[PDB]
């Protein structure tokens, strides 16, 4: 339809539209003219995409200012949803307007998502084919190339065909999805990852993932590209903050300070190497050194610094090099020690927290390393690698995790906080000593991105509470609401189970995980439920322990015996292509009527952006609230500092980082108003949760499910299965959950 | 942490405490808005329909009384006597599914008395194993080939199972079900499945409201009534065409003679007009000539079919009335304030509730519109 905002007009794809999606875009444009940021919550069960790119496409392509549009996910499979959805807008709108309007949309992700090259695609890690790419495109191999022709090294065809043409010519007018860009791609032969990156700048909507927008390892050159006036959306955001802490986090093990060692070794030999032959590339770069230039001046736009910023641009210094790691040996020795020191520091028998300055003081005890030379260490790493014509960086790689932990724990001291442990697994025979540099304020990595940009929209299906977020990320929002579905008949069941049909308290809590009443009490709720469940039932457990563990044992006490008959069994496992695969064969199950049963972890692979519509998902089991590992150092230190920066009660952060992921499993399973399903939460420690739900969720559960027991709930799942599969009786939903474009019309006059 | 106990007490005896005649009449106004929507929609009237039945584990489930098989079977022997009466000139088949297997119970036949018998003696089997709907669709696709064009090959499926275990990919056979015309009838018992709302659907031209749940026996048994009349057909299909069948001629002869369809003497029997030979009963095929015998009363059995009879609209109480009586029945109107009277527009003469139930139920022609000259 075609129908018209107080000034915006808009083209929705679809012919009839749901009353939550015209007050979804109605309150997205007050956001943009008022400018500021904005929490918004719809119900997973109505289209959200479709609506958020409506109105914004609109927005721009009739406002003067043409802001541009800035859409990031937590994942790379939601960037391709988006951007079919964005495929489906811009074909209504071309039929529609009888043209195709200049528009140019475009994700973004890494190498191994988009490498053409045969050779160089055939890798198990996105690293390895980063450096292969860059051989091949750095320049060194050009420029040997033109020097000398007979040289061996080889180059990438589809990189080098994109020099004939021009940037502008590189892709058609229009949207083009990763299915769409890769077939294009190949049948010409380009690269579509430089594709993509050299024409972010002329595209109105890019689309990429939260770490390309807060890592501050790949965003710095992703983030220079975009505009500053662009509209930002946060897509399914409900857990940002993870996100943001591991932007500056890092880990060290004893064998990384070992490789580390071999590396350097490596390097000193390597420089003695260059220095008895080429010893002109060593003063070049010295004497570029003093005169005060940086990576930024000396490395050309084609190549990349060997070791990726780990600090926010802003926390950069830009000053000269301190002088004492000015030359290549000076430093190394000054690279060697660092090493050490890291090395006896492992030899802790306790636990020990201590801050960055404290870390700083004891170094320049022991050694004297200054806090100024750590910062540059990364940077000064850089450029010695790229003048010592490293083709093969197999043995540097080591120390990049070094140079990283140089620069991070000398450039932030708030916020952030080092934990050595000299028993990574607790459960092993020789201590094995791992050192954690943590972030706790999940406010640093996205203060750059809430002062850069005007307008922000942040959106979800199951983020709530609304005010956590602005107090756990330092920003203020214009307006925040949710809103609840006006769906004619109900079509999601949510129960919580407290106990099984003996009447016996069930729950996950990982202290009794092998008990024989519990165990028995999920095993048989599973099997109960498959009775019933037509097509597909989705099982998430708190923990891949935790499911491995009870899963062994209900094989044991033959639970899956009787599960076998009913549905077939898939497990989602550590390997991600093997993960893909049972998906692929869940779904292929549901579709032709054998049916299936997905067993996976609520804070796994699939929770994060995988979607159980229609017959893929019918049934949600969640057994156990998804708390974390309690007796964990990082989540400990991370709880203290946000009761004493942000005053948020320790057992109130924990119900809510528990619940929001169970939320999460739950509103992947509605599509659309006529999807239905059955959603069970099955722990006696969900009955007082209600009220932490989405209000959505929250709305549709009512008081006599709030304590059910496994008889009590298969009862109501038969009764509500078979009353969902009635026909619809058209006139209970004409005007009061589906409008047509007459229906909106008396909408705008009434409220006007 | 007081318990229940100590609250109060439940006090049955507090919860009980000590323009109807329009309610009436405005239900019947509602429910002869639904079916005042009646056109003359084309119908395929020769019919061959494969009727298939669940008879698996999941169907001695205790939902319905007895068990979900002895229903089914006993509905089914229903089905048969009500379908061959509205649809003389019809064939049936029957097929079972057991142990993940396709049985086959009775042939594509137009004699109702063999397929009651077939169902008779299902009735007693335990049912058994897993369902298998390929191997259904695959046998019922089989039974089909030889069947005219003119005729519409329908399956209607009883499914009580929510999974499916079949040898080779489903979709295929839905494929090949398209590609041959045939169309496909549900009736689920416990929830819908995915696979059989794609098999209703994309085997009924997109249509979803062929693929009916029950929720209760009473309703069951509308399900199985409304599978009786034909199924009106699509416009793009057409098939269209002339079909060869004569009219026998009922004889009456002292001696038994030998019947050319079951070599078994009988006293009396119709001589088909084109070779001669006397077939016992009809309407059959004849065994000789494979020529189609029918009586005159069995095409006059689907005239209602083809010419439905308009609905009746209520008379508001505003307007005046004709006659205090039914034109039909002459049974005097109750004065009741709501009026009872029902018109037809065709005629414009008053019929009770009672006759309006009977014409369009019963009978097929309305007494006054007859009995009017033009
Ligand atoms: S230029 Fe593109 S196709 Fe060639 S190796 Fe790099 S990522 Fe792969
Ligand atoms: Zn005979
Ligand atoms: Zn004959
Ligand atoms: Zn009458
Ligand atoms: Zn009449």
């Amino acid at each position: 339809m075609k129908f018209y905002i107080d000034d915006l007009p808009v083209l929705f794809p679809y012919p009839k539209i749901y009353p939550e999606q015209y007050n979804y875009m109605c309150d997205i444009k007050k956001t943009l003219d008022v400018g500021g940021n904005s929490i918004l919550e719809m119900p997973s069960g109505t289209g959200k995409t479709v609506s958020l790119l409506s109105l914004t496409i609109a927005y721009q392509m009739h406002y003067p200012e043409h802001r541009k549009i800035i859409y990031c996910s937590r994942t790379m499979s939601e960037i391709e949803k988006a951007l079919v959805e964005l495929e489906n807008l811009m074909d209504y709108r071309t039929k529609e307007l009888g043209y195709q309007e200049d528009f140019r949309g475009l994700g973004l992700t890494s190498r191994k998502n988009l490498c053409l090259h045969p050779e160089v695609s055939k890798e198990r890690k996105g690293t390895v084919v980063d450096e292969k790419c860059r051989r091949m495109t750095n320049g060194q191999a050009k420029r040997k190339l033109e020097e000398d022709p007979e040289a061996n090294v080889e180059l990438c065809e589809y990189h080098e065909n994109l020099y004939n043409i021009e940037v502008e010519d590189y892709l058609p007018k229009g949207v083009f999805s990763f299915e769409k860009l890769l077939k294009y791609c190949e049948e010409k032969t380009l690269c579509p990852y430089f594709i993509v990156r050299r024409m972010i700048s002329l595209c109105n909507i890019i689309i990429y993932s939260y770490h390309y927008l807060l890592d501050p390892k790949i965003a710095e050159r992703v983030s220079n590209e975009v505009s500053k006036d662009s509209i930002v959306i946060f897509d399914e955001a409900h857990n940002i903050d993870n996100v943001c802490i591991e932007s500056l986090s890092l880990d060290l093990t004893t064998d990384a300070l070992r490789r580390a060692t071999r590396g350097a070794n490596a390097l000193d030999e390597r420089i003695s190497e260059v220095r008895k032959v080429d010893s002109q590339k060593l003063q070049d770069e010295y004497e570029k050194l003093v005169q005060g230039l940086h990576s930024a001046d000396i490395l050309t736009d084609q190549e990349e610094p060997f070791v990726e910023t780990p600090v926010l641009p802003q926390d950069l210094l830009t000053e000269a090099i301190p002088g004492n790691i000015r030359r290549a040996e000076h430093f190394v020795s000054f690279l060697k020690r660092l090493i050490e020191y890291l090395k006896t520091r492992m030899k802790v028998l306790h636990v020990i927290s201590e801050t960055p300055k404290s870390f700083l003081q004891h170094l320049k005890q022991l050694t004297f390393i200054e806090r100024k030379p750590l910062r540059f260490c990364s940077e000064r790493l850089s450029l010695l690698v790229r003048t010592l014509e490293v083709t093969e960086v197999e043995d540097f790689t080591a120390l990049k995790d070094i140079a990283t932990f140089a620069t991070l724990i000398s450039t932030y001291e708030e916020g952030f906080l080092l934990i050595i442990e000299p028993y990574e697994i607790e459960n092993a025979a020789v201590p094995n000593p791992i050192m954690r540099f943590t972030c706790l304020d999940a406010s640093i990595a996205i203060k750059p991105v809430f002062e850069r940009f005007s307008s922000v929209i942040i959106t979800s299906g199951t983020i709530s509470p609304l005010d956590m977020y602005p107090r756990m990320l330092n920003f203020k929002t214009v307006l925040q609401k949710s809103y609840a579905m006006t769906l004619a008949k109900k079509s999601f069941l949510p129960m919580i189970i407290t106990k099984g049909s003996d009447q016996v308290a069930i729950s996950s809590r990982f202290e009794i995980r092998n008990d024989p009443s519990i165990v028995r009490n999920y095993g048989s709720m599973l099997v109960e439920f498959a009775k019933i469940t037509p097509d597909g039932m989705v099982v998430f457990f708190p923990s891949y322990l935790y499911m491995e563990s009870i899963v062994s044992m209900w094989q044991t006490m033959g639970i899956l015996d009787e599960v076998w008959k009913h549905k077939l069994i898939l497990v989602e496992t550590p390997d991600a292509q093997e993960t893909s695969l049972a998906l692929e064969t869940y779904r292929k199950a549901c579709s032709n009527g054998r049916g299936a049963i997905l067993l996976s972890v609520a804070r796994g692979k699939v929770s994060e952006g995988i979607d159980f519509d229609h017959q893929y998902g019918r049934t949600v089991l969640m057994i156990g609230i998804p708390f974390q590992y309690t007796e964990s150092r990082i989540l400990k230190a991370r709880l203290e500092f946000m009761r004493e920066n942000y005053r948020i009660r320790e057992n109130d952060f924990l119900s809510f980082d528990a619940m929001r992921h169970a939320a999460q499993c739950l509103g992947r399973v509605l599509r659309g108003k006529d999807d239905y399903g059955v959603m069970v939460l099955a722990d006696r420690r969900f009955s007082r949760k209600r009220s932490q739900l989405p209000k959505w969720i929250a709305q549709g559960l009512s008081d006599a499910d709030l304590n059910l027991s496994t008889d009590m709930a298969i009862s109501n799942t038969k009764q509500f299965l078979r009353t969902m599969a009635q026909p619809t009786d058209p006139k209970d939903q004409e005007g009061v959950s589906v409008w047509s474009y007459e229906d909106l019309i008396k909408h705008q006059n009434s409220r006007k | 942490g007081g318990y229940a106990w100590e609250d109060e007490i439940k006090r049955s005896w507090d919860l009980v405490k000590v323009a109807s005649l329009v309610a009436s009449i405005v239900e019947a106004r509602k429910k002869r808005t639904a079916k005042k929507n009646i056109t003359p929609y084309q119908r395929g009237i020769i019919r061959s329909l494969i009727l298939t039945l669940d008879c698996s584990e999941a169907m001695l489930e205790k939902d319905l009384r007895p068990n979900r098989h002895a229903m089914i079977i006993q509905y089914a022997i229903d089905f048969v006597h009500e379908f061959f009466d509205q649809n003389p000139i019809s064939q049936m088949g029957i097929i079972i599914m057991r142990n993940g297997l396709a049985q086959l119970v009775s042939q594509v036949s137009g004699n109702p008395q063999d397929h009651i018998d077939a169902l008779k003696s299902i009735r007693k089997q335990e049912p058994k194993g897993n369902p298998s709907l390929q191997n259904a669709l695959e046998m019922a696709r089989g039974l089909l080939l030889p069947v005219p064009a003119h005729c519409t090959r329908e399956v209607l499926i009883v499914f009580g199972s929510l999974s499916t275990t079949d040898p080779g990919d489903i979709h295929q056979t839905i494929d090949s079900l398209v590609s041959e015309k045939i169309r496909v009838k549900v009736l689920g018992l416990s929830a819908q499945v995915a696979i059989c709302k794609e098999l209703c659907k994309a085997t009924n031209y997109g249509d979803e409201s062929f693929y009916k749940i029950l929720l209760d026996e009473t309703h069951l048994k509308e399900l199985f009534n409304e599978a009786v009349t034909p199924l009106p057909v699509n416009k793009i299909n057409k098939g269209f065409t002339l079909v060869k069948m004569g009219f026998p001629t009922r004889i009456f002869e002292d001696t038994p003679t030998f019947c050319s369809c079951h070599s078994k003497l009988v006293y009396g029997g119709y001589f088909c007009p084109n070779c001669h030979s006397k077939v016992c009963s009809l309407p059959t095929v004849c065994p000789c000539c494979d020529l189609m015998l029918i009586l005159s009363t069995h095409l006059a059995r689907s005239y209602h079919h083809l010419m439905p009879l308009k609905t009746f609209a209520e008379v508001p109480t505003t307007e005046k009335f004709r006659s205090e009586d039914c034109f039909s029945c002459q049974s005097r109107f109750p004065i009741l304030l709501t009026s009872s009277r029902y018109r037809c527009e065709d005629c414009k003469q008053e019929f009770c509730v009672d006759c309006d139930v009977f014409i369009h139920e019963i009978l097929h022609n309305c007494p006054g519109c007859e009995s009017k000259p033009v």
